[PDB]
């Protein structure tokens, strides 16, 4: 198995920049690997807050105490132990589907590759994180390990979701990671104006209503609902609640 | 025998450097000490990696030879008062093992094994762990002795570590008429709940306070902390005289007066104290009552 660390160009992810110039990787090398992860740094001081106390506490004259209570109330193993447990584990076992897992997997990707479509034909430049055959494989040898850890000698609907939560954590993190990359931008500021002027501060409006509105006129829904839902990531003037029903102008 | 720590279960120069005597003598908590163990060692004429083997394998001349050693080269460094007269029990071909080892072996075991509620969880494993040594005792047993031993050499280190760090920050405090010095912060904290394991530290310190030039003969108050209780536990330490003493100044054993003056400030005032230990000499105090109340023992006679 290949485990690898890597850094992008630019040292920093640059969100700013598009995906497809911040990876120099070309599309043969990561179809092979099938987990991929983009740690991101963050600052909103509470994670600081907890990691500056982890550290500081991990430093040598504490730790050492505190870890030894994890071999102590059993909530941790040590090493060697768990050395053994995966040699006994991987001679021991090795774990078959159930055809619901089979049907669940089969709808799961087909939704995703959709997605992948969906995605493609908006931003007319090909994906930098490709979606293939090898990724069914690869959820199908996830699901296996994750039966494979239990010595259970079948994989049924526990494992499955496991298996696809870490599979979209690992791919909306990496390949729909805003896939637009930030009619152009005339209809944008067109939207803005009329919504300000029509509405006011303190008030709401159904979505039905904005759509029939906006489609009847040129924005058009595809243009109306990313420009809304853009408005609504500024996180600064609209709200909303109620599902998606109430539009809240805050 | 000798006043040496394990010295038939490590090697011997772990067995000087952690001897309370030979510490006490010597003072190798700082870097002198050392070197005059090395000289010591060095006019004995071991080698330093012969030394540091265990005492199973280490060599059987020098094994004989031991005794002649010590009577030779002991006298310089005035160590002479380490060599005593003990009991030895073999059996058949398991191997041998002496009292004082048998004993440390039993106390570690005691001490180490396996707010109310978490008093009483306490008090428990205590019980718990006194059952599991007299278990111990038999001789179809000795997986829980071997376990015992290790755990008595843990225990010294860390014994050791912190009175190191005591005697460098210099925490003893010298009041009017008894010296005091309080763990507020440092290491390994949690294994000082247990008043035994607090008896030894302090049986090392008084023992280091009285090998030293001071002819002033003080009880010594000390105390700790468990953040999960916010309490302070304290005890209460008598002097002792220099170990190769004469008879003659023995006429009475130096008395504890630590109890009386527990009880009797807690009858005068309303401290949050709980007096329950069979050792009257030990109490548990809370941290915000602590001060005023050795204030109190300050003003009080004793």
């Amino acid at each position: 198995s290949v485990l690898a660390a890597a850094n992008p160009i630019y040292g920093r992810y640059d969100d700013l920049k598009s995906p497809g110039d911040n990876i120099d990787f070309q599309t043969t090398i990561l179809s092979r690997f099938d987990m991929i992860f983009i740690v991101k740094d963050d600052h909103n001081e509470e994670r600081d807050i907890s990691i500056a106390n982890h550290v500081i506490n991990i430093h040598t004259g504490n730790a050492n105490a505190m870890q030894n209570q994890q071999e102590e109330n059993g909530s941790e193993i040590s090493i060697e132990k768990m050395k053994r447990y995966i040699t006994y584990c991987r001679l021991k076992c090795a774990p078959r589907l159930s055809p619901q897992a089979a049907e669940k997997l089969s709808s799961n990707f087909v939704t995703i590759r959709k997605q992948l479509l969906i995605n493609e034909l908006e931003s007319t430049e090909r994906s930098s994180i490709p979606i293939t055959i090898r990724q069914l494989e690869a959820i199908i040898r996830i699901t296996e390990s994750l039966a494979k850890l239990e010595l259970s000698p079948i994989a049924q609907e526990r494992h499955v979701d496991e298996a696809i939560r870490l599979f979209q954590a690992s791919t909306m993190d990496a390949a729909s990671q805003d896939p637009i990359g930030g009619t152009s931008l005339s209809e944008i500021r067109r939207f803005e104006q009329e919504l300000k002027r029509r509405l006011p501060i303190g008030w709401s409006t159904s979505y039905q209503t904005l759509r029939r509105e906006f489609v009847d006129t040129h924005r058009f829904s595809q243009l109306a609902l990313d420009k809304a839902l853009y408005a609504l990531e500024k996180h600064e003037t609209i709200q909303l609640r109620h599902q998606g029903q109430n539009i809240y102008r805050s | 025998d000798y006043y040496l720590f394990l010295l038939r279960h490590s090697s011997l120069y772990d067995s000087f450097y952690y001897s309370n005597y030979v510490n006490a003598k010597l003072s190798l908590w700082n870097e002198n000490g050392k070197k005059r163990l090395h000289k010591m060692f060095a006019r004995m004429g071991i080698p330093l990696s012969t030394a540091q083997e265990t005492w199973l394998y280490m060599d059987h001349s020098i094994k004989r030879e031991l005794g002649i050693i010590f009577d030779k080269n002991l006298d310089r460094y005035g160590l002479q008062d380490i060599i005593r007269d003990g009991f030895v029990r073999t059996l058949g071909y398991r191997g041998s093992i002496s009292a004082s080892e048998f004993v440390e072996a039993l106390t570690a075991l005691l001490e180490v094994g396996n707010s109310a509620q978490k008093l009483t969880n306490l008090r428990k494993r205590w019980v718990s762990n006194f059952w599991l040594s007299w278990d111990a005792l038999d001789d179809r047993k000795v997986e829980l002795l071997n376990r015992g031993i290790q755990l008595a050499q843990d225990l010294q280190r860390a014994i050791f570590n912190t009175g190191v760090a005591i005697l460098e920050k210099k925490l003893i405090k010298h009041l009017r008429i008894y010296r005091l010095c309080v763990l507020q912060d440092g290491p390994d904290l949690d294994l000082y709940r247990n008043p035994l394991t607090l008896l030894r530290l302090g049986n090392w310190l008084i023992e280091c306070c009285a090998e030293s030039e001071d002819k002033q003969l003080l009880p010594m108050v000390l105390a700790s902390i468990d953040e999960n209780t916010d309490t302070y536990l304290v005890a209460g330490l008598t002097p002792r005289y220099p170990r190769g003493l004469d008879t003659i100044h023995t006429k009475k054993p130096i008395l504890n007066n630590f109890s009386m003056a527990f009880q009797q400030i807690t009858a005068e005032t309303d401290a949050k104290v709980r007096i329950d230990n069979f050792e009257s000499s030990i109490i548990e105090i809370r941290r915000e009552d602590l001060s005023p109340f050795l204030e109190k023992l300050t003003l009080s006679g004793l």
